[PDB]
Parts: structure tokens; sequence; C-alpha cells
RNA sequence: AAAGAAUUUAAAACAUAUUAGAUUUAUCUGAUGUGUGAGACCGGUGAUUUCUAGUUAAUCCUUUAAUAAUAAGGCUU
RNA sequence: UGGAAGUAUAAAUCGAAAAGGUGAUAGUAUUCAUCAAAGUCUAAAUAUUACAGGAAAACUGAUAGCAAAGAAGUACUGUGAA
RNA sequence: AGAUUUGAGUAUCGUAAGAGGACUCCCUUAACUUAAGCAUAUCAAUAAGGGAAGGAAGAAAAAAUAACAAUGAUUUCUUAAGUAAUGGCGAAUGAAAAAGAAAAAGACCAAGUUGAUA
């Protein structure tokens, strides 16, 4: 199959063939507008396997965000606080930059719902992604009892909520067992279960 | 007494209260009853395993599992995909533990068969499986002859044998006896292994008056009463030093790094 | 409410103003600012430490200690001086562990004929006192919805056979039915006072012994 | 029952039973177990004085289950089956049947040996034993057997 | 009666009954992890070790992979399959 | 040197030997035998523990599947 | 974070695989055990002091009980949030 | 001239927005208070600020436990348990396997194969 040389050869990133590719492509988005759509993903195998299929109502849309880290936003450095909360620097975001990414189209684009995003690629300044969306009220989407289910109500706005992948790494959803006691089902309320006072109606 | 309360948060959000409990006994019950009456045998609570518990402070208790495994369904002879459909919980996950957990498994399915009746998937008695049990009933009754008849002749010895020994302990309350049953046991435990059955059995269906059982589970026990054991008091138990065993074990896994050390050196 | 009395943006005026250091209400132009605040001396605040839901109403008892009682409860009943103590009329009865035929209860189907049947043991004189003695509660408690205050009558405790036989005795004043197992002190000493009038049923009295045992 | 407290039986006393120099006030030395060195050191000292430190090794994810070994002395061993088993074979010794103890079904993994026997041969089957508990076994004319 | 709860030979006698199934490639992976290889070449960092291991020093070429891939068995098998294709041209 | 039957019928891991279909590669993929891994002894064999006298080794406790050399933690001062 | 030579997330750099992860004291080695990450969905058992419709009460009985038992968030105050 | 790729305008048929947020999933580095002072810690996934949904939501089918005579998706309750551990080892914070129940159910993509290919 042809899918099984080109998931072999996106492995190798660091190749002058990748390197080069990566180079136009970040020239290019860094003059279009920060979220557009591209006709088709420009990274098939990819796309394919987080979930992407070439049928009406599948569109792809590339965010461009700035990576790196900010500051704590305080004005002129100065916050009110005991010295065990004063640092404005080196305060890293919970969220991913790819979960960041996709709130922001999914904002942009509310009438669509986000399935997944993968990576592109990234310079000294920016980081680009390709976001797969889908439109739920297409007939071919409603009709396919496998793809059906992003037409559930619950879907509307997947990544706000912290449905899709990149968003569920975020939350601690990489895997199971003694490592993630406190994220079992979700952290907080796994937290509020674990600080419940049970009074039980007959108690001594 | 050096007090440990942790108050310091706020504890009057984090209480919960159990005014809803006596309605959730109703709640509960309501559909437990609403379920048989659906479709009675879904509430039957499909059956399922005699599994060991885990850890030496609870491995001699016996409890429920979750599925049979697919080596167990093979030994019972049942289709693992008419097993979930007639009652029977299935776990391709657990892997098998041991020969005694097989075995002991596989005559829970085999009890569960023989008590399991399958009404036709048709009402109507023009039914396919009521039809071709009829057909066949002439070659069953012939095949049900030669069952019978060489089963009567391969168990004349254990059952004649096995008899003694019943009114010998009877009289008693024997020792040639039993010296008798183990060898003859030994035997035919020899003659099987000096071989091709059926891959699977048939489902019992067939027209019957509705019996409406809630489960399985507490038709068939799971461990068999508890009685007092006694034994027969020997030269050979009263010498045998249970201290001096243990002690031994003890000290030759403690003397596995001593002779690691000694290799090396 | 846990948001009663304190749902103001009240903060003390301080001193130096001739007036209490006791929070008041903040702005003008109503008669409620300046005003007194949460404190549970002031009027329209919040009272002493607000009563919670989450108190302990139901208490836990033993169950042996709970069943030790009921005998004692149920003995007692068998013990004349101790039952008319109680205020009741069993000056007529033929004997005090009154046990009526299980073929006679069997047959009772209509108030007409459960009255019949405590006329006959001579039973009418307590149900006839709490039907002549009813009243109306006094105080508080008629807003409530409680309002007639009736006295105790027989008790009578019947077996699993005799399940038809209850409708007939529930309608009539004053004459609470029970079932030999579900016996407990809320019947069997109403008010903390022991001795209950009880009449048995055949069924229910020939049970006594496999739900109780004996002293040995 | 709140009409049985002492607040009933002060109701005109001006302190409420506190004291007239000394008030109530809301604390008397701190919050909780403050001050467990400098002015409440006199009572750790005195009722626990080994609050403050440390000692031993540190589990990191200790195993309680491994733990868990329920222990019964020879003494009593013979109430798990019963006094009116125990007079029944009372009068056995070797060659005949005599009663089984096993302990780990009753829930007692190791036999320990304190107390006396009853003069009869007995078969204990545990999975750990002691050793005056084996001799005081094998004295009264017995057997040790192991299990697991 | 009934094993013994301490030593090596511990626990009751039962009869324990799974598979080491081994996670692998089949044949046809040779020809995909050669075509790739052409198509793209080696990584900066692999090209240092090239020479490292060209001048035959062993011990600090594992000690750049360690450095590089954070693992002392994965830079082991980076080392040999490093040598390895220094041997084919 | 002296005391010891040892519990009882439904089995997969594959170390292997032998063939079958393919591959050239750091080569594999099916199936048929065997032992392993087996356990039901006939007063006596004896698996097994103990005792003595040597000899080789290891020895203060822990890092919880088992060991090893570094490292770390224990206990006393 | 209870996770202690790093339990989880994220950022900078780096970056795998003829697979491999875990067995919570860092390290290398050989065994053993148990799983096979980096895509998706999934009823039932559980929560609820919005709001609506009901039923109950050892609850309050007009300075109480919601702030409000009458055209109550009304009269009145402030530029305004209130 | 023709075949494509990409990007737009217009027309048609639809989709998002706003209200509510008690319960549900998350973002954010508050402080009063406690430690008899206080600076890490505590208050504390707490307050306020911000986003998104449903009648429930979240989780869910082992790169999971365990070291056993072994288990077996997720969720909730009992217990483990104020325990192991964390902490100016101070004040304080603080789980989970086992075990007992309520309920029970498993399925698809991608990759691989079939190509007078649809």
């Amino acid at each position: 199959g042809a899918y099984k040389y080109i998931n072999a050869l996106n492995r190798k990133k660091q190749s002058d063939v990748l390197r080069f590719l990566r180079r136009i492509r970040c020239w290019e988005l860094r003059h279009l507008p920060r979220i557009h759509r591209v006709a088709r993903p420009t990274n098939p195998e990819r796309a394919r396997r987080l979930g992407y299929k070439p049928k009406s109502g599948f569109v792809i849309y590339s965010v461009r965000i700035h990576r790196g880290n900010r500051k704590v936003s305080a004005r002129k450095g100065i916050v009110h606080r005991k010295p065990a909360c004063q640092g404005i620097h080196k305060i890293k975001r919970v969220k991913s930059l790819q979960a960041i990414a996709e709130q922001r189209v999914g904002k942009h684009c509310g009438a669509l719902r986000v399935l997944n995003s993968y990576f592109i690629g990234q310079d000294s300044t920016y980081r680009f992604f390709e976001v797969i969306l889908v439109d739920p009220f297409n007939a071919a989407i409603r009709n396919d009892p496998k793809m059906n289910w992003i037409c559930a109500d619950k879907q509307k706005r997947r990544e706000a909520r912290g449905l899709t992948s990149a968003a569920k790494k975020s939350r601690g959803f990489t895997g199971k067992g003694r490592r993630y006691n406190k994220i079992g089902a979700g952290a907080r309320g796994n937290l509020k279960r674990r600080n419940l006072l049970q009074l039980k109606r007959y108690r001594s | 007494a050096v007090s440990n309360i942790h108050f310091c948060k706020d504890w009057r959000s984090k209480v919960h209260t159990w005014f809803k409990q006596p309605f959730r006994k109703i709640r509960r019950h309501q559909t437990r009853v609403e379920k048989a009456k659906a479709v009675f045998p879904a509430t039957i609570k499909s059956l399922k395993p005699s599994v060991h518990c885990m850890n030496q402070r609870f491995n001699y208790k016996l409890r429920l599992g979750r599925g049979f495994t697919l080596k167990e369904l093979r030994a019972a002879k049942i289709d693992k995909n008419l097993a979930r459909t007639i009652g029977i919980a299935v776990d391709p996950r657990r892997k098998e533990s041991s020969k005694e957990c097989l075995n002991r498994n596989a005559q829970r399915l085999t009890e569960y068969m023989n008590r399991l009746v399958v009404l036709p998937k048709v009402h109507a008695a023009t039914a396919k499986r009521l039809v071709l049990n009829k057909k066949n009933a002439e070659a069953k009754t012939k095949k049900a002859a030669e069952i019978k008849k060489f089963i009567a002749e391969h168990n004349k010895t254990i059952k004649e044998l096995k008899i003694k020994v019943a009114a010998a302990k009877k009289d008693y309350a024997l020792k040639a006896c039993l010296k008798g049953l183990k060898k003859a046991q030994v035997a035919f435990a020899a003659q099987v292994a000096k071989k091709k059955t059926k891959q699977f059995n048939k489902l019992p269906v067939q027209q019957k008056e509705a019996k409406q059982v809630l489960d399985a589970n507490k038709v068939i026990r799971l461990t068999a009463p508890c009685t007092l054991e006694t034994k027969t008091l020997t030269k050979g138990m009263k010498a045998f030093d249970a201290v001096a065993h243990l002690r031994k074990a003890k000290n030759v896994a403690k003397a596995v790094s001593g002779i690691v050390k000694g290799q090396k050196k | 409410s846990t948001e009663a009395g304190k749902q103001h943006s009240a903060i003390s005026w301080g001193t130096g103003r001739a007036v209490a250091r006791i929070p008041r209400i903040s702005g003008s132009g109503s008669g409620r600012n300046g005003q007194g605040a949460f404190g549970n001396m002031t009027r329209k605040g919040h009272m002493f430490s607000p009563l919670k839901n989450f108190r302990k109403w139901q208490r836990k008892t033993p169950k042996q200690m709970r069943r030790f009682a009921v005998a004692s409860c149920i003995a007692a009943s068998a013990v004349p001086a101790l039952v008319s103590a109680r205020g009741h009329h069993i000056a007529g009865v033929p004997q005090i562990p009154l046990v009526v035929n299980s073929k006679s209860i069997s047959v009772i189907k209509k108030t007409k004929q459960a009255v019949y049947l405590l006329k006959k043991i001579n039973a009418y004189s307590d149900v006839l006192k709490v039907i002549a003695s009813k009243t109306v509660r006094a105080g508080q408690g008629k807003m409530r919805g409680r309002k007639i205050k009736e006295r105790k009558g027989p008790l009578v405790v019947y077996g699993n056979d005799d399940l038809q036989a209850v409708k007939a005795f529930r309608n009539i004043p004053g004459v609470d039915t029970c079932r030999v197992e579900n016996l407990s002190v809320l019947n069997l000493a109403p008010g903390c006072h022991m001795g209950r009038f009880i009449i048995w049923t055949e069924s229910a009295f020939k049970k006594l012994n496999t739900i109780f045992g004996t002293q040995k | 029952a709140t009409r049985f407290r002492q607040t009933r039986r002060r109701r005109g006393h001006v302190s409420m039973g506190y004291g007239r120099i000394g008030k109530h006030r809301k604390q008397r030395g701190g919050r909780g177990n403050a001050g467990g060195q400098h002015h409440r050191k006199t009572w750790f000292t005195t009722f626990h004085p080994d609050y403050f430190g440390k000692h031993g090794m540190r589990v990191f994810h200790l195993k309680a289950n491994k733990y868990y070994c329920p222990s019964i002395n020879v003494d009593s061993l013979w109430s798990l089956v019963g006094k009116d088993v125990q007079a029944q074979y009372k009068n056995a010794k070797v060659g005949e049947e005599v009663p089984v103890i096993d302990c780990v079904k009753h829930g007692y993994f190791k036999v320990l040996g304190k107390g006396f026997l009853p003069k009869q041969p007995v078969i204990v089957r545990a999975r750990y034993f002691s050793e005056k508990a084996q001799q005081k076994i094998k004295a009264v004319g017995g057997a040790c057997e192991l299990t697991a | 009666m009934a094993g013994i709860a301490v030593g090596l030979k511990r626990g009751y006698p039962v009869h324990t009954m799974t598979a080491k199934r081994h996670y692998g490639v089949t044949k046809r992976k040779h020809v995909v992890n050669d075509v790739i290889r052409e198509a793209c070449g080696f990584s900066a960092y692999e090209r240092h070790m090239m020479d490292l291991l060209r001048r035959g020093l062993d011990k600090k070429a594992l000690k750049y992979a360690k450095k590089h891939l954070g693992t002392h068995k994965r830079g082991l098998a980076k080392r040999d399959e490093i040598q390895r294709a220094l041997e084919a041209i």
C-alpha cells in the first residue's frame, strides 16, 4: 500500500527532504491569515489516521499559533502577593498549544465540529497545525451510522469542553493505573468525590 | 490525645446527606421488577464463573467472577457467539489461571446447560428447529442406544467397586476396598490416555411451561457446604516436623544471595 | 435558609458616632438604612447558630437490645394490673391474653363484622372510650394539620393468613392493627408506658414460640 | 438532651461558669496543636514524649495485606470445632480417626503455643507454626500439617 | 492434607497455565526500512556518530547516542544500526 | 547415624528434533513426534527433614517479582 | 501530586525503534510476570439549593418565616455600579 | 486553443450566535485566616474573572492490577483510612490494590488485503 511508505517517511522529519518542504510551507503560512481553509491536507497520511475521510462535510483548517511562553498578565509586572506567587516569567500554560489553537478554530467556525488536529511545522516564532472539522448537518454525515455520533448535541464545541484528543491529553487522559490516581474520570470530579463527607441517616 | 481533624477546609459544602436513601430502594426495586416483566431472563444476571480471590489473605475463598474464558467454553462445548445470548457472561480478557480453574468452571457451565431450557426463536410450531428435532428423532434414538449401551460397559468395574466402598464405610461407621478402587481408577485414567469428540453440543430447545427464575448464580452454588474433617493418625504424620520444613524453606530462599556472590568471586 | 439574614452588605460604623458598633445597613432613602445588621440580637438578622438540615434526626439502637425490650413489652401485656394502669378498660375480657379463633377471623370482611367481634369478646369498652373522648389539639399544632387528638385502644396482632381481615379493623377509631413479626415498642408501649391491650389471633399466638424461642 | 446541659443551671450567673478575672476569650494558647515546642512543650513532654522526630525506615508503598497473619494459641484450638466434638474423640490414639482442626478455613494462619491442650491426639493444619506450639501438639500425641 | 507458604517452591499445589507472544515486523519491513533510508539519508546526529565509529571510538559513540536518545538500551541499538550500515558501504 | 507415602483422572509455554510454503534477509511463516512437567509405591523401599565431624561459600536490616557491584534509607554513639 | 534521585501537565532543546511499556529508591546486567500507548463511539447503575409541577413536616406564626402573608425587589436614595 | 490546481464574487438550501449555568468538563499561579510572629506551607480547584454542554454530563473496554489456591471496561456506594506517604517532618495535608454491593455491553476507524478497480 502507498500509505505504509508515507507513514515511514514522515517519521524522518530531520531529513533534508522533509526539512525543505516544511521550510517552504511555513513561509507560505506566515503570510496567509491566521485561520484559513486549505483544499486538502498537506499530510494526508496523518489526517486519515486521526479521522479525516475524503467525503462531503469534511473540511481542513490551518491555524498558526505563536509558540513559546508568555508573561503573567499583570500590569507593569506588579502583583500584590506573597513571595510564593510573585513570579512573572517561567509560568507555563496547562493547555498545550495544540488545544489552545483548536479552540480558536472552533470559536471562529462555530457552525462546524472539531474532530482532531495534527502538527505541520514550526519556526523560531510560530507553530502551525491543521484542524479536521466536520459539518454535522450534512446529509452524508447524518446518514452514515459510523460517523453520525458527531451530530449529537453534546458535541457542540467539542474542544472547549475537552473532548478532542489534543485537549483530552492536557486533562491527564494519556494512560491508566496508579500514575493517574488523581485523574480517574476527571481531576476536578475525582477531587470532589474524595472530599465528600458522607453523613449517613443512621450514624453513631 | 493529639487531635487530627481535617475541618479547616470548607466542610459545609462538602456534606452529603443520605435523605434519598429510603427512596433509592424503591426506585431500584421497581426497575428490577420492570426488567423481569419486559424480558424475564434479562434480569437473570447472566451466569458468572467461580474465581478465587487475590492475595494470600483471601485466596482460599471463592467468589463470582466476570465471564468464562474461551477455553472454558470449548471445554464445556459451547459456542462463544451463542453463549452471550443464553445468559452466559464471556470474558476474553481473562487468561486461564490453572487446570483446576478450567475444570471447576467447566462443570459450572455443564450444570447450567442441563438446567437451561431455550424456547424456539419462533413461537409457531412449524419452526425449523421444532421440525428438525422431529425429523432426526429416529437417528437420535438410535444414537442414544449406542451412548447408553457403551457407557454401561465402560463403567461396569468402577460402578461395582464404588458400591462396595460405599457399604464398607457404612458398616465401619475399609482399607482393602480403598486400595481396590484406587488401583482401578489409575487403570481407567491410563486407558483413556492410550479421541475426537463433538466440537459443540446441542442447544436444548423445547417447548415448556415458563417457570421464571430471577438468577442462575444462586441456583448453582459456588462451593459445597463444609463439614468437620477427620483423618487417620499414622506414624508418618506424628513425626513430620513442620517447623523444620518452614525454616528450611525460609533459609534456602535467603541462601540464594550467597550462591550468586560465591560464583562471581 | 442558609442565606437568611446575611443578605446585606453591612459594615460597622466604628466609634466616634455615639452609636453602638453593631454592623449597619448601607445607603439611604429607606428606613432600613443605618439600622442593625446580621447580629442575632438585631431585627431581621440571622438567629443564633442557624439550624442545619444535616442534624442527627434518626437514632441507632443495637438489634439485640431492641428485641430485649419487645419481649418485655409483650410480657407486660399479659399483666392485667399493668394493662389497666395504662388506661385500658379490660374488666369484661375473659382472659387477658385474648386469643380469637383463626376460623372466626377468616370470615371478617366488613367493619360491621369487625365491630361485632370486638363486642363479643368484650373489647368494645376500650373502643368506645376512644370514640367518646376524642378531642382537638391544644396549641399551634393545629396550624400544621394535627387537629384531632385521640386515645389508644386495643391492638390487633395477626399472622400471615389473616391478611384479608386488616381492611375491616383499620377504620375503627382507636384500633391499631399490626403483624406479629413487625412488633415494636412503638405499638406495644405507646408514650413509653408499657402494657398495651393486645388482641391476638390464633395464627399469630401459635407463632410466638418460633419467633422468640424460650429461655432454653 | 439540651434540658440536661449545664447551660440551664447557669442561667442567672453572669459569667456562665467561666470566671470573672480570666474571661472566656476566643483562644487559650493557639488553634490546634500550636506551640508544640514553645508554650505547650510541657504538655507534649508530659503526655506524648515521642511526638516530635523521626524513627524507623520509610515504606514508600506499604503492602498491609502481606503482614496479615491471624494467630491462635494452642489452648484455643479445640474451640474451633466445639466441646462436643472434643469429647467424642477424647479416647482416640494412633491408628484410628482423629479430627483435623484446620485453621485457615476459620481465618487463622499461624498457630502459637500458649496455655495447655487437652490430653488427646489431634491433627492441626495451618500455614505457619511456632517452635513451642509444635512441641505442645506433638507432646500431647498429635500431628502438624502445613498448607498453601 | 493440603504445599508450603515460604521459599521458592511456595504455594498451593496446582497446575498453573500464557503464551509469550513476540511483537515484531515481517520480512517486507527490511525493504521499507531501506527504501526510506535512501530517500532520506542520515540525521545530523547520526552522521557525527558515523564519523566516530569510523575512527574506532565506540565508547564515545555510545555516549553521544545516550545524550540524543536518552536510553542506554536505545543508544546501544542506534550504535548497532549505525555500525551495521557502515559495513554496508 | 536415627526417625519419614509423599493425594487421586478435562493443559499451554515451546528448548528443541522432522517435514510443508515462501525469502534472501539482523529472514520467516503453518503442522505433525518427543521430552520438558507432570503427580495414584509395595512390613519394605524411600522422596524428605534432623544430628555429628569436616570442607567450600555467604553473613548487621531494607530498596516490596529474583539476585548482583555502585548508590540511597535504617539502628547506636 | 500522598507519589518521596520525580505522580501528572506544559514550555525551550532534543528525539527512537527488525517494536516496546510497567513491576513507584537512582544505575547496569540476566531472568520472571503482566500488558501492547501515541485515533473514535458507547447504554445502565450516580449528581441536582436553576426553573416548573406535586406531596410531606416533633419547621416559623406578622420584630418570626424568604427582603417581600396588600399594585415587593415595590416605595424611596445615588451620576452610576448598586 | 485545450486539460488541471488554487482563490474569489453571486444565487439556492441550511448551520452558529443570545437566555440559563443548581448539578457537569476545564482555564487562571488571589487574599483574609492558621502556624499564637512570619517568609515555604495552610486557607486552596477555594472566592472573584473566562469558555462549553445535557437532562444528566464526565469516564469507559488495559502499554491495568498483582506476586495470589490470582484477577479483569467504565461509573457509584461500604471498607481499607486519618492508614502508606507528604510537611520550617512544624501547623497541617493525605491516597490506592485487594475485599463487599448497585448496574452491566461492547463496537468501529487508520494500517494490511481485493483490484476489466467505484
